[PDB]
């Protein structure tokens, strides 16, 4: 396995998906790993399934229970699917549509389509069954940092970029995007219940709560907010992770509940366990998989 | 041969990647020297103490491969002009680190982007790296013809794209470059990597880039259309731009994914194969493109043997002199007087004898009788003339080893033939020499040339400005290089206005007072925004009636390579806006020992008077 | 290949002569450019008005043939130093005329004789021609090893030849040259054409010519003896001199009548074929003969990847470090403690890792256990080290990215291994670096190297003096080039006295006060007349006990090309007579930021103190 | 030299302002009940020939508080003056230290550190680097006098000064190094084109994990007139203690204080500016372990070259 762990995502049953890259040394490749025993992660000998990808993993997501969609350094969006026994990760498609690194992927609410963003400044909507790009949108003016699909509206998604824009998308309109002059937006997360609410993180460590129809703000980190993940609870908590190497858990008013400085390098992803809702897993470039007991 | 490179942001294995790139037909590879996503901390703990290695080893390729096949790239997250202090400081440290690693590897070039208006701090960190050691490696500033904000799809309902015309706004990207290279003080090591898009801008936007140091053109795979056969091709509009870039001998860079690569390169090779071949002038001028030379002074200095041989290689110059002599003999001697009237011809500044031979061919063509005198001050050229006179010419030609202005002639001349012209007509002192030889021309006699006129045209050329500045030399004024003309085959430049006449001289000079001093004001309308770096000089001469010679580009004598244009530079570049008039003043000055030029720009802004009192440049009498 | 020319005073037809000369195997022809007997008048009538041509035409050969195959000769009657005013003035005019004709033809070289003591006016006319234009062509001063007055047969009864010994008088011909080139101010365009005679002078007379710009050796046909077979050959005494001239890569000139020419050339080719071939050092040094380089500063500057690769090409340096480490491990750990005692080894300035590998090979050779630390301040070299540590070394080696003097070590060292030496031992600041790393060496610990010593030797080299002077550059003191050392593969020079020790440093430095400043006076006996141009610097180091490294020529480590000598120049050349002592003073100076050297000659004449306060040269701490 | 310190000592305002700042600090640090038992350790850092040592003693007798004084001075020639004044007048109350602030190992921590290391651009004599190096021996609740200083810039027009800078070309150096260095000058024949604005600020003691004295500042100067820009005038303000300040900023200039004239940062080429246009200037404070320097560039209405890249024409030795 490669040192720089990039993604950590639990599926319904509780198996942990991991995405990794080697961002230094001789070979700059990547890998996907499935851990049915998450406490065994990141050990390679005690994993359920694993595969090496051609290039580094910039981002990934679960497509249902079997599929794994990947945002690659190569410019390809790749779909890998588990074996019938769930002991092999096998490629289904590797489509090279972006002209630069694919920095972010997000499965749309239907589970049949995906949005990818890139350094080539394009956003592409994909039909995952046909293995083709339905639409391509050059709305931003600089590299796309984050794309987040609406949890329940299949035609709706958010995107943010280095051009200092957060765009609300509705693919049913002729001009499908709309802007929502602060610091650059760097992370996005829709509220799991409030269909018109979302949070965003900025390059200056601030986390902000936004209402799409119509705000709340808090200085959470001392560096870029890399990710924002809501808990699976009735009234959710918000896991905030940064390049300052810390993890924070915030309440509905963005006030701090928990804080971990366990990681010795950048915290890359956070995932809440579906089994124990107070168990939050985080991965970082220090090759650590940390399991937090969140009050 | 078109020199092409592959641009990649993804290099899993360097050796496997470079081989595939070589197998596709590319001459070099642009790639990251650190992983583009591997962001680094230099101030804050614990990330600051990340265990290494920080990147892949220099040992993965040979020294020669790093030196010749690899163009380095700045990591995309490096933003020295970020508004967040922390990002700006890590980005300064990371930019120096990556640049120092490229220097360590001995890379021939490194790519840095200009993708926003404010790059002041990027320029400051680059300038400081350039002033650390003594290296020759190049920094290629990756700048698009069209800014990305002006290229985005009109799909944001509450932020529409500007639909009106912004003449200066459509060329905002040239100002991004102009400012960057002005802050870096025109470093010879900072050049342009022009990124071309699917939709080309207006012609004026492309025209800005005239006279700029373009070293590479980046062609994305998305700008290539597919023909019926299935091979990649470009629109006529893009082919036109590629042909202009091939004249500048840029390196082509293919970026983006394949939408079999050697195919895109074979298309570029076909375009390079299919274009006008080099003419007689362009074959002679090969190698001399923008090479600055000091104008020759045949009066003050004695020309070498190989300089005259180069003068003699021009077939057009002499056939034009022969024709002017031929016409003059027919008009001066009627058919009835043919065999009794012997016309006295004097070649003034005969060199090694090509105008003496042209005069004899003209006499046998005209079927008229001539007595020839070959006057030449260069004693070394007189050895050639006196040997040719013994072996071939005989008594028909009398060789005179003298200065035109001092010689006491045995009889008056009917015709005086001379070729004392420079690239600015009168800069080799043809007026002073011919005035001094005038008294021995008989009262109804003719001078060939009878007239000559010089022309000036304002130019923009950041390359030539920098080449002139490079001519600073010890033991002289630190700005004397900008106060003197250069003979140069002008190539990487922009002529900002049509050439206009400057000074004219007529021979023989029939005027009681003969003053060769001149003062001329020229008003040049410019229909574009630009930067003035100097004035190009050319000339026209009337040899006899309709027989002429010209290096004025609009009327250039075909196949004549005896004179390249002259460049009068300016110490400081002058900004000029579309619609403004460039006003220039030129003086021809002299004393009993020296002749010189002074010049000054008076509109849109004043310059200093260049070469006051001939302090930097004179032409010895 | 030996480059040879034919010298002739008789050329009836230039084309027929040049062809016969080429058919004989000669690369060029020295010939008169005007007929040697055709004496010319420039003042007095009627001879002043002699009808031309004055010589043969430039048109008889191509430009390339004049430029590459012809060496011009001054006419024998030209005597600018004649006591008759009329001869002196016609000779000045004729000399300028002939030289200007050679310039016109584009000749690569021109021969002028030094055949008497007073050539002041010849020098004045040459100097004035050299300051007329901007040319690269050479003037070869034809000077004999033995003056013709000292070579004449003792056959004049009332004027016998001096039978006694005149040490300074036997070398009068070198003074003829020395004075000529001093009046001409060491022009780069004035070189020597040494004329060799049948009877060679004493060795000291030949030795004068050491370090002089000899470009050609003229061998008369009369110095060749005939072997039994009938082929031409030379005495062992002349063969010896030819072998010394072949090291200087001079051009050979055959003069006089045939007493079949390609035979004399085949003899010279056989001598060139039969001589010691280039060794490992001489093959590496090929091209670098007398090339002046600035010494590297690895502390202040970060070395490039290809500099370390060049350091790594030296097989002797590392095998000597391995052996010193191997011996130290056996002496520090007895055979009974072998598998329990782990010696802490610290490579201080590890570069790309060759001393780390030598330490591991030494441990496996000694069969002892070691814990290694590789400390390196260059971050670019640390990328190499950290990749080699992951792929090969593992936990046995811990890489430290730090400055030796700032690093806080986790444990004390048993051995510290470094290679921080320059060509003058301590000029890369090995003393300051190792003093700063001393505290983390345990009380009984060893430093490899334990000691180093620098050496100086006075030198004579008019070529190097002129190469240093050529390094004047704008925006700095006009004599800063003479106040700084150069790394140079010294070739065309004369070592005037044996090298003597200058400064010594020992490691670890066990002294309450540690002062790296030094002051040294050296007295150099010279057994010859000469001109001092600078001092050559070398060094010796004791790595461990009897394991050493040396570039001192008398004890030079065989096949080690990591360091060329250093040259400390002097602003003004200093005359030294046989028996006189050259006294030199060297200072090693410093402050908290810079280290530098000052030097001064105090006998036989004082010089200025060179580099006061480090004004021209410092070594950054 | 001796006569430079004598000129520094001719300023009555500078020292009476330092005395008052010390006086206020002693009253705030030692309450009236502790008056005769609490001895405050005062350290004059860069004591020169002793005028701040005397101001500290006058402040202690004014405040009616007890002090232990240390006079640290690196100039050995100025130490001769201090050691003679200590024998003849001060006595054991003052201990003279012949040392560099940054190298000195103090016998005890300081309550107050008093320094006057400021230049005409505040930090151009390296007050930040010196005081950072003397910081460790200030006790955790200790005060630095000055506690703060700020520099200011203002664009100027002066064809006379442009010509005086150009006149400073000298042999054996870059032919334009004179335009890439600041000058102290009593600015007279000039036009201030816009109000002065703050450039760099430093605070003492510096309580921050990372201490970086490097700076980068962008200033936008609205000009309400047509003119030609020839350089920037530099001034400064310092907070000695609370409301006790010193200033050479023309709008708030301390009355009768002639210790500092303004500084001038020139530009190689004059820049035309029209009424309504904004002059945009960028200033950098740069350093390495041996030198500190400034770089500057005009970016609006026209770009200039970056002046003094890498300290090539001008450095301030550490
Ligand atoms: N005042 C003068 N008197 C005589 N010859 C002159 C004078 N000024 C220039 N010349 C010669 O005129 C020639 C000018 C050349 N540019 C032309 C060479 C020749 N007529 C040709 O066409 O090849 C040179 O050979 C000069 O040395
Ligand atoms: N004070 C220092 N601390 C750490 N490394 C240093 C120091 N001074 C010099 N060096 C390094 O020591 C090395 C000296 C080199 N001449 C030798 C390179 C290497 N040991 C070899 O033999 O190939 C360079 O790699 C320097 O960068
Ligand atoms: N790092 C340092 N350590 C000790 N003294 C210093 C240091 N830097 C500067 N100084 C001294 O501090 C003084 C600064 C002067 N501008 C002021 C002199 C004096 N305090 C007065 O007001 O008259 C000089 O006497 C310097 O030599
Ligand atoms: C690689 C290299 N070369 N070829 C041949 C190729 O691409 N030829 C080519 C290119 C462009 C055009 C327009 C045409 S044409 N004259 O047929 O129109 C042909 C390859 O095929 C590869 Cl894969
Ligand atoms: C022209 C060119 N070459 N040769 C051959 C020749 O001269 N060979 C030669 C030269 C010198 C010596 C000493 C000897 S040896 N080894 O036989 O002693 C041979 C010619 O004969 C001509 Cl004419
Ligand atoms: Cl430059
Ligand atoms: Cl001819
Ligand atoms: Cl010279
Ligand atoms: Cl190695
Ligand atoms: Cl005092």
């Amino acid at each position: 396995m490669e040192r720089q762990l990039e993604a950590a995502r639990y599926r319904s049953d509780g198996a942990l998906l991991l995405g990794a890259s080697s961002l230094s040394g001789r070979c700059w490749a990547g890998s996907l790993w499935l851990f049915k025993d998450p406490c065994a992660a990141p050990n390679e000998g005690f994993c359920s399934a694993g595969v090496q990808t051609e290039a580094g993993v910039a981002d990934l997501t679960w497509v249902g229970e079997r599929g794994i969609l990947v945002a690659s350094d190569s410019g390809a969006v790749e779909l890998w699917e588990l074996d019938e026994n769930e002991t092999l990760i096998v490629s289904k498609f590797c489509k090279y549509e972006h002209d630069d690194i694919v920095s972010t992927v997000s499965v749309l609410s239907s589970g049949t389509q995906a949005v990818s963003g890139s350094k080539d400044i394009c956003i592409k909507v994909w039909d995952l069954a046909q293995q083709v790009v339905l639409s391509s949108y050059r709305a931003h003016a600089a590299q796309v940092t984050c794309v987040a699909a609406s949890p329940h509206k299949d035609s709706v998604f958010l995107s943010c970029s280095e051009d200092n824009r957060i765009l609300l998308w509705d693919t049913r309109c002729p001009k499908p995007a709309s802007q929502i002059p602060g610091y650059l937006p760097t992370s996005l997360a829709w509220h799991p219940q409030q269909s018109e609410v979302f949070v965003f993180g900025d390059e200056n460590g601030t986390v902000s709560l936004v209402d799409t129809k119509s705000v709340l703000s808090s200085a959470v980190h001392s560096q870029c907010v890399t990710g924002l993940v809501f808990s699976p609870h009735s009234v959710p908590f918000l896991a905030s992770l940064s390049e300052d190497c810390s993890l924070a858990v915030l309440d509905s008013s963005l006030s701090e509940l928990f804080r971990s400085q366990a990681h010795r390098d950048f915290v890359r992803d956070a995932t809440w366990s579906p089994l124990n809702h107070s168990l939050l897993t985080t991965v970082g470039w220090d090759h650590q998989v940390v399991h937090h007991v969140v009050p | 041969r078109v020199s092409s490179g592959r641009d990649l942001n993804c290099v899993p294995e360097i050796a496997d990647t470079l081989g595939a790139v070589a197998k596709q037909g590319f001459d070099f590879l642009c790639m990251p020297v650190f992983h583009p996503r591997f962001k680094r901390e230099f101030i804050q703990e614990p990330a600051k103490n990340r265990p290494g290695p920080q990147t892949r080893s220099d040992l993965l390729l040979s020294g020669r491969d790093w030196n010749t096949l690899i163009v380095g790239k700045l990591s995309p997250w490096i933003r020295p002009d970020s508004k967040v202090e922390k990002i700006r400081r890590n980005s300064e440290a990371a930019m120096l680190q990556e640049l120092n690693f490229g220097a360590y590897l001995g890379l021939p070039a490194f790519l840095l982007p200009l993708n926003q208006e404010d790059n002041t701090n990027l320029a400051r960190v680059l300038t400081n790296h350039i002033h650390t050691g003594h290296h020759s490696s190049m920094f290629w500033m990756r700048v698009p013809l069209v800014a990305p904000e002006d290229l985005r799809d009109d799909i944001i309902e509450n932020a529409p794209t500007t639909h009106t015309e912004e003449y200066s706004g459509e060329e905002k990207t040239w100002m991004w470059w102009h400012n960057f290279r002005t802050l870096c003080d025109y470093s010879k090591r900072i050049a342009v990597a022009l990124e071309i898009g699917a939709d080309l801008p207006s012609n004026h936007v492309i025209d800005r880039w005239l006279g700029e140091p373009i070293k590479a053109a980046i062609l994305p795979t998305s700008i290539f259309l597919t023909n019926k056969k299935g091979f990649p091709v470009l629109s006529k509009m893009h082919q036109r731009l590629i042909f202009r870039l091939l004249k500048l001998e840029v390196q082509f860079i293919i970026t983006g994914t394949n939408h079999e690569f050697c195919s895109y390169l074979q298309y570029l090779e076909y375009l390079s194969q299919n274009r006008p071949p080099p003419n007689a002038y362009e074959l002679f001028a090969k190698g001399y493109e923008d090479y600055l030379q000091s104008p020759l002074q045949p009066l003050m200095d004695n020309l070498e043997s190989q300089t005259y041989e180069v003068f003699e290689k021009d077939p057009i110059k002499y056939s034009q002199y022969q024709q002017a002599i031929y016409k003059c003999l027919l008009d001066r001697v009627p058919e009835e007087e043919k065999d009794t009237n012997v016309q006295v011809l004097m070649v003034l500044g005969a060199g090694r004898g090509p105008l003496v031979n042209a005069s004899l061919r003209a006499a046998k063509q005209a079927d008229r009788r001539i007595k020839l005198y070959a006057v030449e001050k260069n004693p070394n050229a007189v050895v050639t003339l006196e040997n040719w006179q013994f072996e071939e010419w005989g008594s028909q030609v009398t060789v005179v080893s003298s200065d035109m202005r001092e010689w006491v002639a045995p009889e008056k001349a009917d015709i005086i033939v001379s070729e004392l012209l420079g690239s600015f007509a009168d800069n080799e002192l043809s007026p002073e020499c011919l005035d001094g030889a005038q008294h021995f021309l008989k009262d109804d006699g003719v001078s060939i040339p009878g007239e000559y006129t010089s022309f000036l045209a304002p130019i923009s050329s950041s390359k030539l400005y920098n080449e002139v500045r490079a001519c600073r030399e010890k033991d002289r004024d630190p700005e004397a290089q900008f106060e003197m003309p250069y003979v140069v085959r002008l190539h990487n430049f922009h002529q900002l206005s049509a050439p206009q006449p400057c000074f004219t001289f007529s021979h023989p000079n029939r005027d009681p007072m003969i003053d060769n001093n001149r003062y001329c004001t020229l008003e040049f309308p410019v229909e574009v925004n630009t930067v003035l770096h100097g004035f190009a000089g050319y000339f026209e001469t009337v040899l006899y009636q309709d027989i002429t010679l010209s290096i004025r580009p609009e009327t250039h004598s075909p196949g004549m390579f005896s004179w390249f244009p002259i460049l009068f530079p300016i110490k400081q570049p002058i900004t000029v806006r579309e619609g403004q008039t460039i006003c220039v003043r030129f003086w021809r000055c002299s004393n009993s020992k020296k002749v010189w030029y002074e010049w000054a720009v008076t509109a849109p802004v004043c310059s200093a008077i260049h070469n006051p009192t001939g302090r930097s440049y004179t032409i010895g009498l």
